[PDB]
Order: C-alpha cells, then structure tokens, then sequence
C-alpha cells in the first residue's frame, strides 16, 4: 500500500480525535493538494467515514471546516460523495450495510452542525427518508418492502444529531411541517398487513419514534391511529394550497 | 438552482466519453466526472455535476439524458437519472 495512503488513513481514522483535531489539521494542511491522485485519496476516506469511531465522527467534521479555508473544492466533493452514498444506500438496501449507512447519516448531520451545509441539504434529506422509493398510498414497494424499518432509524439519526438545532424562526416551521410528514410515514408502516396479534410490530422502533419527537418538541401530539395522522396531514396541505392559490 | 447531476453512470465510463454521448453541450460553468468513491463496494458507479447558466437548457437535458442508456463492455444496461443536485454549491 503506497505511502501516501497508509498516511492519510492512519491521520483520518487512527489519530485523529478530540485533543488532536489542531494536529492533524497542520499535516492534512501539507500535503501534496497538488497531486490528483493523493486529492482524491482523502476525499474518499472522508466519505468512507464508516472508518471512525462513532463518537469520533464530529471531529472529522471540524477538521474539514478549518481545512476549506485552504482547500476549499475538497470540502465540496466530500458533502456531495456523502450524499451520494446516502441516496445509493437506499437503491441497495442490503442490512450488511446498516452500519455504514448510519455513519454517513450521522456525519451529514454533523457537517450541518460545523457549517458546512445548511439546513436545506438536510431536509431534502429527511424528506427523501420518507418519500424516496415510497409509494403515495402507503402500499410497499422493491425499495421500501414490509418489514424493512430503516428508514425511521435514518430520521431519527439525523434527528438526533442537528435536529435540536431547528427549533427556532424558519427551521422551526420545516421540521415541524417534516414531523407531520414523518408520523403518517410511521403509520403507513405500521398499518401493514404484516404486523399481527402474533407478529406485532416492534416495540423498540416505537420507543425510538417517541425519544427522538419528545426530545425536540416537549408538548408534540404522537398520533394513536393512521386515521389522526392523514387528518394532520390534510390540515397542513389546505393550509398549503390557501398559500399557493390554486383554488382560491 | 442551477447544479445538475448525472448518476448511476458505468462504472468505467471516463469523462471523455461522457462528453460524447452529451454533445451538443449546453452553456455550462462547471463539468466534472467522479466514481471509485462509495462506502458500498461493490456497488460502483460513476456521475458527474454541470451548473448550467440558463433554467430553460436545464430542462431540454433531463428530457434527453434522463433513462439514456449507457452501456459498459460487457453490454450491461445503465439507465442514467438526472436531478439537481442535493447540494448545490459549485466547485
């Protein structure tokens, strides 16, 4: 394995941590920018962030904010491959990934968190967790079959990591627009022919639903029925139209 | 919103032979080629991203390349997608 290489991986996914961060932004700093192939090495052990530690994660995000004032296309072509691989992970949607695929949801929402993306990037992909492959009424499909629930592991992960974040102005209204949204998602899953009396759906998925709404809305109503969550989404859609002026 | 991707391309397309298939090229700023750079070997394609100058040029181009299908040597079907792209800062 060439030198430059076991260089950068031994940086991104040995060293690097909290009380190194300043560091290991001095050596990335030196190296060759210059050279195609070493530029290219780095952008894609930064997408490959599955690499690092859970907890470890954040840091990757901070080196990369003081590395973009120096190598600022770096920065671009690392937030562009995450979601790349965000949106391919959903069209293969093999469980042996489900690590990885969290890793890279949760360093996008930590790449909001040391601005360097806003809050637009990270509800167009929110939204493409409970609309991306889904069908409009709710029936399953190739991409979203019955007793895969990972999409709500994916919301509430990158709920978990910036979402606490919007509950001010603007973001505020979104992610209480995208919670609405969410519930009926929920309850679509739930509503499946699948889930019995002996086959009931699984309570810990629920309980995560439940943590991760609570945590950042006190006082949100958790709908008890498919029925109250479509009434919440019709509420908010006449409201919707009124503001476009489609009818009226 | 001016930044276009074009994805789920062969994995051993080059940028050359991207520009090709595409020419006519509409007014663009940006036209660069990326691949090898997933978490999820093996599953490996290739893409690119265009910022176009005119919104009218965006819309001819996802009606022409959008489902085009590209082949790689062994005569491998890949329908490509075009969409903005979700972050549309430039390089």
């Amino acid at each position: 394995r060439p030198p430059l290489q076991e260089y950068v991986r031994k940086l991104l996914y040995k060293d690097l941590s909290k009380v190194t961060t300043e560091k290991v932004l001095r050596q990335m700093r030196k190296l060759p920018w210059q050279d195609q192939e070493v530029k290219d090495y780095v952008i894609c052990c930064m997408i490959n962030i599955w690499n690092v530690k859970y907890n470890s994660i954040h840091c990757v995000a901070n080196l990369l904010a003081g590395l973009v004032l120096y190598q600022e296309d770096v920065g671009i072509h690392v937030v562009d491959g995450v979601l790349e691989d965000i949106r391919l992970g959903m069209e293969v949607n093999q469980p042996k990934f489900n690590q990885r695929r969290i890793s890279s949801a949760k360093f996008l929402g930590e790449l909001y968190n040391y601005r360097m993306v806003e809050s637009a990037v990270i509800f167009r992909t929110l939204y493409s967790f409970t609309s991306f492959g889904v069908n409009p009424d709710g029936s399953p499909s190739s991409l979203d079959p019955p007793e895969h629930l990972f999409r709500i592991r994916l919301v509430c992960t990158i709920l978990d990591t910036c979402g606490q974040y919007f509950d001010r102005g603007s973001s505020k209204r979104k992610l209480d627009c995208f919670l609405v949204y969410f519930q009926r998602y929920v309850w679509w899953k739930k509503s499946l022919e699948v889930w019995t009396k002996d086959h009931p759906f699984p309570i810990d998925i629920d309980y995560m639903i439940s943590d991760t709404l609570e945590l950042l809305r006190p006082k949100i109503k958790l709908c008890n029925s498919l029925e109250e969550s479509i009434r919440q989404v019709q509420d908010l859609e006449r409201e919707f139209l009124i503001k476009l002026g489609l009818v009226n | 919103l001016s930044k276009v991707v074009i994805r789920r391309l062969p994995p051993t397309l080059t940028k050359e032979q991207l520009q090709e298939h595409l020419q006519p090229m509409p007014e663009h700023d940006y036209f660069e080629f990326f691949s090898n750079d997933t978490s999820l070997y093996p599953h490996m394609y290739a893409r690119a991203y265009i910022n176009f100058k005119n919104q009218e040029d965006i819309i001819l181009f996802r009606d022409r390349f959008d489902g085009y299908v590209f082949l790689d040597n062994k005569g491998q079907e890949y329908p490509a997608i075009v969409e903005f792209a979700p972050f549309q800062k430039a390089a």
